[PDB]
């Protein structure tokens, strides 16, 4: 061989981040932002696995010189449930654990999640113990591209269920004794439910801007607070009945297990009571008048942490969460910023 | 450095799977012609392979981007034909400056756990892989 | 007893009744500095009464439901708790043990790429057949041809061989003269190498089409005469359960030469299990579907539910207040959702 | 290699299905009617006994419980992902894997073959023949694996199992298997000490094509006093009970 | 050295949490009964609340869930052998 | 050129994987699973660094199909040791501790683990302490194969031992003090072992 | 290996390399081994030479 | 303690090669036959 | 002689930095705990090659 | 125990029982109570 030897050239690494882009991004894309293919059956219903499996998308909208040297979350994805995604690590397990087949027999144990009996000391007595489960595979299973299980095929069938409980091998004069003791209202159990806390939907039609609530005259004596999100009707299964006819979609819900996404559409909150009160009013806040959740350009001096999030807001969230804010601001203690927490959730973008 | 697990080879092959075909006629049983088509494409052996090592490449890339540009300047050289800087405090210089990737190649002091000799009074803050002042850097934007 | 394990402390006084004042007093007083602590043991006894029960008792007891009715939506069970004389229950200790069947349907798929030809370039086409045309390849290098096909040592097994598997071990050009192949009847539908998958239909690999081997050998020559090349041509029940056309050239049936440029790609990943802490399975919330806990002689429900609380989150919450949601606990499919930072955030 | 026996490179935890404790040739320890499977300490069972399962995988309920009891006293009032600075690196429950997988049912699936690595055809063109050499062979459909997934999945069965690595299998002499202090309720009762007993274990193992040991480990007191009376003198007691030296 | 005029986009995401706003003289959490849960003017009297959201506009129906935070609480009586009394109080927001 | 450019295809997700499955679990299947070479002289002792790498083993044995969507360990390799492995961080630092070469003068510290006196606070006076050394490789040693040593060429050769110990510069007449307090058996120092078990 | 047949020849031009197995070699976690212990004829020793 | 080691020949901290790792697995060396 | 922690740092030196930064030397030698062992401290910055 | 057979061309068993007690004690408390005492000696389950 006279000259060098024949090769051929890759860019490795630029590939593999495509790839990566592709994949997790691209895919994910709003279906406005797709397109059906040529010459190849799709499916009519978008809520389809079949839908969403052919629609096609231009990797050109998540290329590796997107938005290049920036940490910036893209504007389209912002509103996209970002659990229902085969990265999602505990969807994944909860997969596996079941098995890598479609056909799965399978043997569970679930708990008891009600308040007022979950932690409930039982004395001696003949109880009557019953309980529904739901059969509904959009509301039992969950995917991740979230497609409607119901015409999609899924399948789920109860051949036996059975009640187990465990004892402390209690001395029975000890046991007698706790039982008498227990059995005085002095010594009456209690309980609270964590969340504590009337739930209310309101909504929310498309294009909607402004969102008006009235709670009649009432009582309001013991009154904690307000604890609010907002979340897409489509993912929010309708529990006034035992089966909700309209609800074709299998992904994570908010409402139930806490996968909130949507807090960053919140502009400003206004409370009055009796039709003439703001509260707090007082002058606390530096726009008095109401909650002010975040400002567009024109009112950045009032903004903070290097975003748009206002710094009225940003003392609010910090002294709820934390009661750090007015002693100054800092990295609350570990144990006290978990998972569902403010500040461990808080990421400003440029 | 431990190394790359290199054992399987990579190999890269042609859109069609094939390439190298050979025009032949199909025959029939002392054999006669059939006339199927005079002219049917068949590749004869195995296909055609471009090799590569995968996971030496990954780690060389790494090496060289991270630590053989980072090498002290005394280490480097100028580039020939080409325009650059006389002030070493500059980025222009800095960018220009080259460096051989024999200095810091995958077989660069295999099986150790060792800092180069070379990098050890050399800051190891001023580098891409910062997080800090990455972060710090994208905070501001792009 | 006593004894022995008094004087070796097994049992019997900690060491700050044990050892001398004096030394108490000043190894407390120099702890932070130089500690005497660890080299005096202080003894730990289980209490011996009031406790546990000497008589015979079982730990854990199973309930079988007393009713049961399975409904077009929901499940009902009804069970008689039993809480027997001289024992109490925690209510946290109990737990619905579930067993049936279940079918994830069609469109689950626990993994992204594909199960078949991986490495095949995506374009690449199968060896095939059209009108009639031949595309493929022979890659078994054999002794010689004659009319009962390729000579192995001793002629080749049709139903299995040659086995596409099998190639010339060198990388260099040997010249092969007679050679062998498997190849696809214009009868089996074309698709794309990758993805590819046919059920074998012998102990030995062999896919052809069962009527019953119905392979057909087909001879082939260059431009005196001697087949070169022999193909061992069959029909296989071809499939392709996980990737679908990313090119369709023509919405026109039958095979072609233009189908040979059809592209695949493999199906979108899909994830189906039962929800973190097997939230949706029991009712909550729901004045129809109410729970039920009574004491036989007093048949007042216990249980008081409204469409207004949020029992789910409530747990969700108060799970993650009392430890780390990160970690994975199978019983209760504890096993929170999440998703990459790197992807929500793109960096 | 790794010597598990000095350095708790444990690996082997899963090969074992029973434990039946007996003292005196005919008292069976705990007896009591303590266990669904009273006789006997079952550690997993087979399909056949499922309903006695726990965690999703071939673990019995009562194994659980006591493994949970003994290292960490969870149990009687619910079961739950125990605090972590308790949850060490050799404990029980860090080390807990169950696991689940479905394979071809080869007695139901009428189409079934039984196709072995030499037969085997996927990537065939594009990789070297039972090695790591290069490729050979010729672009075909696979005709492995069988899948378990589509329109078109076999019909599958069901296998569960677990690992739990660097652990030791715990049985305390304890009367609710709890830790109440170093020296234990049963191990202060008169009955044992007033009276010498003769101890019967039967363990029951997964067979392994090679010679192994079964270790067991004897928890005691395992004591030492010092005294220095004088200058350049020092005097010890050893005491090592039950079992002394 | 040839960059084009740019402008500045700033924003944030706040993912899996719920906002709050305590009904706390301070923002502070001082107890879960709070001070002002415990005014006079609260208890004296009935009121009536009015709220308003401002959200950013999204091309699907959406919801805005609103959490009343009170107390939801149990009172446990077992008198005598298998009966089992309740007593449930929510307030505010008594059912 | 006229149409399209020349090119090759290769699936490098694909191809990263196989490697990762080959490398870290096909190889250390267990030799029942493997076959000698052809034309290539390979040991006879299986205990031989020789033997384990020369016998082969097919990749399609652990190919990138394999329990597709599962999250299992594979059946064969349950009852072999995990540690045994190249991919074991703490023997894989402890090698390069050492450094990467095969010839190494080494100097360690070695801590006392007896229990009755590990944490014993000595008093004064002349002791006699003396301890006795493993020499044999396959002790002292350890490797990711597992392989024979003593067959295999590693040596160990021990130069010299010494014996350091610390005092805490006590107060003279403190520690005269705290030394006639600790001479009372009423303050006998007292100690465990930690396992506190006889081992069968 | 193309042929068990010694010298150069056209065939071994076929022949392949492959890395050799990682093989890892050092002392022990926590020197485990170097000194004996439970063992009754190599027993340590600590004694008051008086 | 002071001594010598020598962790003889099969010691090998490392995967893959020190020597031509970019050249194919099966590419020759340019060489000369009979 | 002098050196320790496999290292050409002394054991004088590793002494005062070990009791400097957290007491620890005259009762043996260990990782400090964690808290006490922050970003700017001596062990968790150690780094001994060879 | 060593048994001497005369040869059989096929795989057949040899049946060996072990006389024992199987015994049984039932008890029945109170209504729709059953409990009981299972003891097998020798050869205890």
């Amino acid at each position: 061989r006279v000259g060098n030897n024949f090769a051929m050239e890759i860019n490795l690494n630029a590939n593999l981040w495509r790839n990566f882009l592709y994949s997790n991004i691209a895919l994910y894309l709003p279906d406005k932002l797709k397109y059906s293919p040529s010459n190849v059956k799709i499916s009519d219903n978008p809520n389809t696995y079949d839908y969403m499996n052919k629609r096609v998308v231009a990797p050109g909208l998540v290329d590796c010189y997107i938005n290049l040297g920036a940490r910036w979350s893209l504007d389209y994805m912002d509103n996209v449930n970002p659990f229902n995604h085969h990265r999602n690590a505990g969807l994944r397990y909860r997969s596996m654990l079941l098995g890598n087949g479609r056909y799965v027999p399978f043997h569970i144990q679930v708990p008891q999640k009600f308040f007022a009996i979950k932690n409930l000391l039982l004395l001696p007595g003949s109880y009557t113990y019953e309980w529904n489960f739901r059969k509904d595979v959009n509301m039992v299973l969950q995917s991740s591209l979230g497609n409607d299980l119901r015409v999609d095929g899924a399948s789920i069938k109860f051949d036996s269920i059975c009640l187990y409980a465990t004892f402390f091998p209690m001395a029975h004069n000890t046991a007698s004794t706790l039982e008498a003791m227990l059995r005085n209202d002095t010594n009456d159990q209690s309980f609270n439910d964590y969340l504590s806390a009337a739930n209310m939907l309101y909504p929310i039609p498309a294009n909607a801007t402004n969102v008006p609530i009235s709670i009649p005259s009432r009582n309001w004596a013991a009154f904690r607070g307000w604890a609010f999100t907002r979340l897409k009707t489509k993912e929010t299964p309708s529990l006034g009945s035992g089966y909700d006819p309209y609800y074709t979609y299998s992904g994570s819900i908010p409402y139930l297990d806490g996968t909130f996404y949507l807090n960053h559409t919140f502009k400003k909150v206004a409370i009055t009571f009796d039709s003439s009160v703001s509260w707090p009013g007082n002058d606390r806040l530096l726009t008095p008048n109401e909650f002010e959740i975040k400002r567009s350009v024109d009112g950045e001096g009032y903004n903070v942490a290097q975003c748009n999030m206002t710094k009225d807001w940003f003392l609010v969230q910090m002294l709820a969460n934390y009661n750090i804010g007015y002693q100054g601001f800092y990295i609350p203690e570990s144990y006290k910023d978990r998972m569902y927490s403010f500040f461990r959730n808080f990421q400003p973008m440029s | 450095n431990h190394g790359t697990e290199d054992e399987l080879p990579n190999y890269c092959f042609p859109l069609g799977g094939v390439i190298n075909t050979e025009t032949l006629t199909k025959v029939k049983p002392g054999w006669e012609k059939d006339a199927f088509s005079d002219k049917n494409e068949i590749r004869v052996g195995n296909n055609f392979a471009m090799e590569i090592n995968l996971n030496a490449n990954l780690w060389r890339n790494f090496l060289y981007s991270n630590i053989a540009l980072y090498l002290p300047d005394k280490l480097k050289y100028s580039p020939s034909n080409v325009k650059i800087s006389d002030n070493p405090n500059t980025y222009d210089y800095m960018n220009k400056r080259v460096v051989a990737p024999g200095l810091v190649d995958c077989y660069i002091n295999l099986g150790a756990r060792w800092s180069l000799d070379y990098m050890d009074n050399v800051n190891p803050f001023n580098h891409h892989r910062n997080a800090g002042l990455r972060y710090r850097s994208m905070l501001l934007g792009n | 007893m006593m004894p022995q394990w008094s004087y070796m402390h097994i049992s019997g006084q900690d060491a700050s009744e044990y050892l001398s004042p004096g030394l108490v007093q000043f190894a407390r007083a120099t702890e932070t500095y130089f500690s005497l602590n660890n080299k005096f043991r202080n003894p730990t006894v289980a209490p011996t009464h009031d406790v546990t029960t000497d008589r015979s008792q079982r730990l854990t007891l199973r309930f079988i439901p007393v009713d049961r009715e399975d409904t077009a939506y929901s499940y009902k069970a009804r069970f008689t708790l039993a809480v027997g004389d001289n024992r109490v229950l925690d209510m946290a200790s109990t737990y619905f043990d579930i067993r049936g069947v279940l079918d994830r349907g069609p469109t689950f798929k626990p993994y992204s790429g594909t199960a078949y030809n991986a490495l095949a370039p995506k374009g690449a086409p199968n060896p095939c057949e059209w009108d009639t045309h031949v595309f493929g390849q022979a890659p078994y290098s054999g002794i010689n041809i004659t009319k009962e096909g390729i000579q192995i040592g001793k002629y080749a097994d049709k139903t299995f061989q040659p086995e596409p598997q099998i190639g010339e071990s060198q990388w260099y050009e040997t010249e092969i003269n007679h050679a062998a192949g498997r190849v696809l009847k214009k009868t089996t539908p074309m698709k794309p190498c990758y993805g590819s998958y046919a059920k074998p239909t012998n102990e030995n690999g062999g896919q052809g089409i069962l009527v019953e081997s119905q392979v057909e050998m087909q001879f082939f020559s260059t431009t005196n005469l001697t087949p070169k090349v022999v193909l061992y041509s069959e029909d296989v029940d071809i499939e392709t359960p996980d990737t679908h056309i990313s090119y369709m050239p023509t919405i026109k049936e039958g095979n072609s030469r233009e189908l040979m440029g059809q592209q695949s790609m493999p199906n979108r990943p899909n994830y189906i299990a039962f929800r973190d802490n097997f939230i949706g399975l029991m009712y909550y919330n729901s004045t129809g579907n109410m729970g039920v806990l009574a004491g036989q002689a007093s048949q007042l429900n216990a249980v008081v539910d409204l469409q207004d609380r949020n029992t789910e989150l409530s747990y969700q919450l108060l799970l993650d207040s009392i430890g780390d949601r990160t970690r994975y606990f199978s019983m209760w499919n504890q096993a929170v959702d999440s998703y990459d930072p790197d992807v929500r955030i793109i960096e | 290699g790794s010597i598990p026996y000095l350095d708790g490179t444990f690996y082997l935890n899963h090969t074992f299905k029973k434990v039946a404790i007996t003292f005196d040739s005919s008292v069976s320890w705990p007896g009591n009617d303590r266990l669904l499977t009273p006789n006997e300490f079952e550690i997993k069972r087979s399909v056949d006994g499922e309903g006695y399962n726990v965690a999703q995988c071939n673990m019995t309920k009562d194994w659980f419980l006591v493994q949970m009891l003994a290292n960490y006293n969870i149990g009687y009032q619910g079961f739950y992902i125990p605090e972590s600075y308790k949850d060490r690196m050799y404990s029980f429950f860090r080390n807990f894997q169950p696991m689940s997988r479905q394979v071809v049912d080869d007695t139901k699936y009428k189409d079934y073959q039984q196709v072995g690595i030499l037969h085997q055809h996927n990537n065939s063109g594009f990789v070297g023949y039972l090695a790591p050499t290069m490729r050979e062979g010729q672009a075909y459909p696979a005709n492995f694996p069988y899948p378990l997934i589509g329109k078109t999945a076999v019909d599958s069965i069901t296998q569960k199992k677990f690992l739990c690595d660097r652990t030791l299998w715990r049985i305390p002499f304890s009367s609710n298997f709890m830790s109440m202090g170093a020296l234990t309720d049963l191990g202060q009762n008169l009955l044992y000490a007033n009276s010498a007993h003769a101890l019967d274990m039967t363990f029951e193992v997964d067979p392994m094509d090679e010679p192994t040991l079964l270790y067991v480990l004897f928890e005691v007191f395992d004591v030492v006093r010092v005294h220095r009376p004088h200058r350049g003198v020092i005097e010890t007691v050893y005491l090592r009970t039950p079992f002394s030296a």
